[PDB]
């Protein structure tokens, strides 16, 4: 999208995510809401607000002419309001079909670029390179375990046999074939691992209160990446370099 | 007493309404003491689609 | 054995296509009548403080329930779906002399 | 509401202001703006 | 008044970057909404000379999203009436507490 599309449409979608397809997470968010936020989602079950898709369809083909290099990016400023002022005047069924056929040729032009190049084989990397983008890329107390953790995570995406690595709205999940607790939230695992990069195992009155703050989410992520690392990895005598040689030898021994 | 034809209405008729009454030469005529009019809405066309 | 189940009728909707809308009372799926009188323009202020019946600012709401000056400021909302049209019917009185300034 | 004030010597008003909300704007095409005024509770319309 | 001009200020944004912003602000989802900071409906109620009580009255309305009250007396000789073009009963040029605080 340019984008002309809003994000987080939960005020229109939380009520047919409970009735249709029976989401338990949508129920837990819905009971939490105040009474005013709750009544603005009960009407959208009854009547759904109809949105005009004309300016989103016209702006879809102005971005294609930029993508083909037909016109400069400063020209979709004036040319968009010159094409919307024409379809407001001469609006008819013969025009509304002309927008859809041109829009149908945009998706058919790029779906041919997907099947011929076979980028569906690299569908794991596209979701994953989008995830490692908005990250800070410079952590305090770390930065050699942090760079090496991403490289062993990109290695698991390419070398593991069947990883789906899909995403929900806000975050990115990751599903492997170990049944049960397949899924790992990669986003909330990097907020738990925000402080635990340059931690060294020196200051412990009792063992614990460092390895106990590792939640059950990010502990499973440290279990999936454990066979695909080495000792020529995370810098030695740290906290994360001794987890990854503990979880490696509880998988290489449990065979 | 007059009888005018159809003229299109606005979609939101406010509470306070400007009634300006003038002569041929764009001046406020002071010799009027009683004036009133009626407006009845009717449907001319639809601005829905197509 | 092929029992005819009739369709339940709809009771065509309020706030519809031709709906003169005012918020507390019920709307009208019809045509209506509003007035621009010079009896009112009285007890409303800041609209004519010294003004003739040439330039005068009237109230068209006629609501004796909420009054005064709150009958004004509220709008008679015609529908956006239809393009409307109004018939004007005026009544005049004057006392203009022959020779004047 | 029934207020009770001291008896002064000359007539006074009473500035009573009800706390309401007050909201408004799009430019879909050049040289064009449509607006929508709204305020609650005292809706102007 | 001798002469009166209006001044505006143009931000010199690059036309490539501006054209992305100009395309996103012409949506119906990116509508710029605002709010009056006071958020109030101001009603001036008459208190005559020597009287101690005043009784306000509001009939049945829809009171959704009500926020609160605020009240302070104001003298008639110091408070004008705004929306008229000229107030001949307002002979006062001191501080006006209705529009100043």
């Amino acid at each position: 999208d340019p984008g002309l599309k809003p994000s987080s449409l939960w005020t229109h979608k939380i009520i047919d995510s409970i009735i249709a397809n029976r989401s338990l997470s949508a129920v837990q968010n819905f009971r939490k809401q105040p009474l005013a936020n709750k009544l603005t989602a009960l009407e959208d079950a009854i009547v759904q607000p109809r949105k005009d898709t004309t300016p989103e369809t016209v702006a879809a083909i102005l971005q294609e002419l930029v993508a083909m290099g037909a016109l400069q990016p400063n020209e979709v400023g004036p040319m968009f309001s010159d094409l919307m002022i024409r379809v407001h005047k001469y609006n008819s069924t013969n025009v509304q079909n002309n927008l859809s056929v041109l829009l149908g040729d945009i998706r058919a032009a790029q779906s041919e670029a997907i099947r011929s190049t076979n980028v569906g084989e690299l569908s794991n990397q596209v979701v994953l390179n989008d995830f490692l983008s908005r990250e800070p890329a410079v952590v305090p107390q770390g930065q050699h375990n942090y760079e090496a953790f991403k490289q062993t995570l990109r290695l698991m995406v390419n070398e593991a046999p069947n990883v789906t690595l899909f995403k929900s709205g806000p975050d990115t999940l990751m599903q492997v074939n170990i049944r049960g607790v397949n899924t790992v939230n990669l986003n909330s695992a990097f907020k738990n691992l925000k402080n635990f990069w340059g931690v060294q195992l020196d200051t412990e009155i009792v063992p614990g209160s460092i390895s106990s703050k590792l939640s059950s989410n990010t502990r499973v992520l440290l279990l999936f990446l454990a066979p695909f690392t080495n000792d020529s990895t995370f810098t030695p005598d740290t906290f994360i370099s001794q987890i990854m040689r503990l979880y490696r030898e509880t998988v290489a021994a449990s065979i | 007493v007059a009888d005018h034809g159809i003229q299109p209405l606005k979609n939101s008729l406010t509470g306070v309404q400007r009634v300006t009454l003038t002569d041929d030469r764009r001046r406020s005529c002071p010799y009027i003491y009683k004036t009133l009019a009626t407006v009845t809405p009717k449907v001319l066309s639809s601005a829905t689609l197509q | 054995m092929e029992v005819y189940v009739p369709p339940p009728r709809v009771m065509a909707p309020t706030e519809g296509r031709n709906s003169i809308s005012y918020n507390p009372i019920a709307p009208l799926q019809d045509t209506t009548h509003i007035y621009i009188i010079d009896n009112k323009t009285s007890d409303i202020e800041n609209l004519n403080i010294h003004k003739d019946h040439s330039n005068f600012y009237t109230n068209i709401v006629q609501n004796v329930d909420v009054a005064p000056s709150d009958a004004a400021t509220q709008t008679i909302k015609l529908d956006e779906r239809s393009r409307w049209g109004g018939e004007l019917h005026t009544i005049l009185k004057t006392n203009a002399p022959n020779v004047t300034e | 509401m029934q207020f009770t004030v001291d008896p002064m010597t000359e007539p006074t008003y009473l500035m009573l202001l009800f706390g309401v909300f007050d909201q408004v704007i799009n430019q879909p095409t050049r040289s064009g703006i449509s607006v929508a005024y709204l305020r609650l509770p005292f809706a102007s319309g | 008044y001798t002469q009166i001009n209006l001044y505006v200020s143009f931000f010199p944004m690059n036309y490539d970057t501006q054209s992305e912003l100009e395309l996103m602000l012409r949506n119906a989802t990116n509508d710029q909404n605002f709010s009056d900071y006071l958020g109030a409906v101001n009603n001036l109620y008459q208190i005559p000379a020597g009287s101690s009580t005043v009784v306000v009255n509001i009939p049945d309305r829809s009171w959704g999203a009500f926020r609160g009250w605020s009240f302070t007396r104001l003298k008639v000789s110091e408070t004008p009436r705004i929306g008229a073009t000229q107030d001949p009963n307002f002979q006062y040029s001191g501080s006006i507490p209705y529009l100043d605080g």
